């Protein structure tokens, strides 16, 4: 528990406990970060 | 009153298949990855030569002198093989593979030995400088369990 | 008055064998075909080399540099293996096999990749030109159900 | 006056076990032999290589490069496996086996195909010359009924 919702404007949204939010953010940003090196 | 030998033996072969299911399913995946590795290799030649002859890693397939098109170096389970600055990455197709390994990939990269180079094999990596690469951390790496003992190399292996 | 446990349990093992009969009979045939495939392969080497060295597919076994006699490349379920213009066909014996697969065969053929070739495995095919084959449609072809997932290639597979 | 349903059904299960006794007893033995065969094989590799590399059959286990001690290649039903001039014989233990197959054995031997060899599996044999073996007629051979369909080879099989 926890979930992720994909909005049309390519934003992720998470509900959860802070601890599962934190994990999901760290992974989303970490994978975003190899994508910024264009 | 009687017939349980037919009922149990049809139900032991049923559960035998369920126990033989995960064994054939990783033996299977582990087999489909062993090829991504063979498709990745044999392209070491081009890359090695390019490096030793010029002292710079081949930027892409064409530079390395291989099917200018990544998709032209595909296979049954391999959707392709791209050379990116001497690093050769192999992608797993989406059809005909396990389930937790498709669209997933590995990399082969080398290091200047000075007069020659040494090759490594492991989870996807990116090249930073002519003698340094790093984890292409992104989530599409083939899981350690599916990789041979000969392809467990880390980004900083020397 | 009594004895039905012995009568039913002898008749459940009897019907258990009847249910286990078709399973062992295609597992069995599927096993005898997996070998026709192994006997067909390993002859890819000769054929590949002949093609890459000369640019023409080996006309027959002798050309490919293999047992000049098709019948000399037989097995337990394999009555032979003939190379016909680079296409290697394996015939199923008549004794020691399933029942709907004997005297039946498959083919392995390759395609110029330009600098190398790629191999296919499937139902009998004939070579038309150096880069085109067709269904050796004979009704002598081993039925799709008996062929591995790795040997479902069509005459026009690329 | 009454109770015969309990008496007959306890006596039909008793006779059912007596009918199921010989079926489980050859299925069983036939199972213990199928392993002597697996232990014998996998040692074909050593023997094949030794022959192809030198043109002479390995005289004994050590020559073939395997547990220098026959007894070191034993199993549950297998008391050992000895290589004697390329011929690999498997002996059935004395404890844990059928009754008419213990201390009994089979052999695997090969024949020069010229450039390769072909393997046979059957009742014990002795090697005469580099391309000829003969029945190790002596009375300790595993009975034909206990041997798979794939291991019915005769001393002169080609």
């Amino acid at each position: 528990g926890s979930v992720t919702v994909d909005q049309r404007t390519n934003v992720l949204i998470v509900k959860d406990v802070r601890s599962n939010t934190e994990r999901a953010r760290s992974l989303v940003r970490s994978l975003d970060t190899q994508t910024p090196q264009v | 009153f009687t017939l349980i030998e037919l009922m149990i033996v049809i139900a032991i072969v049923g559960i035998l298949a369920a126990v033989a299911l995960p064994a054939y399913q990783d033996y299977t995946a582990r087999a489909q990855v062993s090829e991504a590795i063979l498709l990745a290799e044999g392209q070491k030649s081009a890359v090695t030569e390019y490096y030793l002859n010029h002292g710079k890693w081949p930027e892409n397939n064409t530079s390395a002198g291989v099917a200018s098109s990544p998709t032209d170096i595909k296979g049954k389970y391999v959707k392709e093989v791209e050379v990116k600055n001497g690093v050769v990455t192999a992608t797993m197709l989406s059809s005909g593979v396990n389930n937790e390994i498709k669209g997933k990939k590995l990399s082969l990269w080398a290091r200047r030995e000075n007069g020659s180079v040494k090759w490594f094999c492991g989870q996807p990596v990116t090249r930073t400088d002519d003698d340094t690469v790093a984890d292409a951390k992104d989530g599409k790496e083939i899981d350690t369990k599916h990789l041979p003992s000969t392809c467990r190399d880390n980004f900083d292996a020397k």
